[PDB]
């Protein structure tokens, strides 16, 4: 139903994410974290997905 | 008479040169260093969203 996602790099966009896990099952949706402030990235993302399965 | 101070960020005695870089060329003796420096000032953008 989501996912966390670490140990990420502030160039790797979502469409990565989305490549390594649209594989896996059906990606709802995905958003990689900033600062409000910096407007840089934060090393890490979340996946959110609908089901237990892709999840696992 | 200016409206900025002379302390501003880490300098002092801020007298200007001649109009349009009427400022933005700025004569100034330094607290860290003591060093007589220019400033520009930019005074017309407001936006550096990316310290990036």
């Amino acid at each position: 139903a989501s996912l966390y996602v670490g140990d990420l790099e502030p160039s790797v966009s979502e469409a990565h994410l989305y490549d390594i896990f649209s594989p896996i099952g059906s990606v709802s949706s995905i958003r990689v974290c900033r600062d409000a402030i910096t407007k840089t990235s934060l090393g890490y993302a979340y996946v959110n997905f609908n089901d237990h399965e892709a999840g696992r | 008479g200016k409206v900025i101070p002379s302390i501003v960020q880490d300098y002092f005695n801020l007298v200007p040169l001649n109009f349009n870089n009427k400022t933005t060329l700025f004569k100034v003796f330094s607290n860290y260093d003591g060093k007589a420096y220019v400033l520009k000032r930019l005074p017309n953008i407001d936006k550096s969203m990316n310290p990036n």
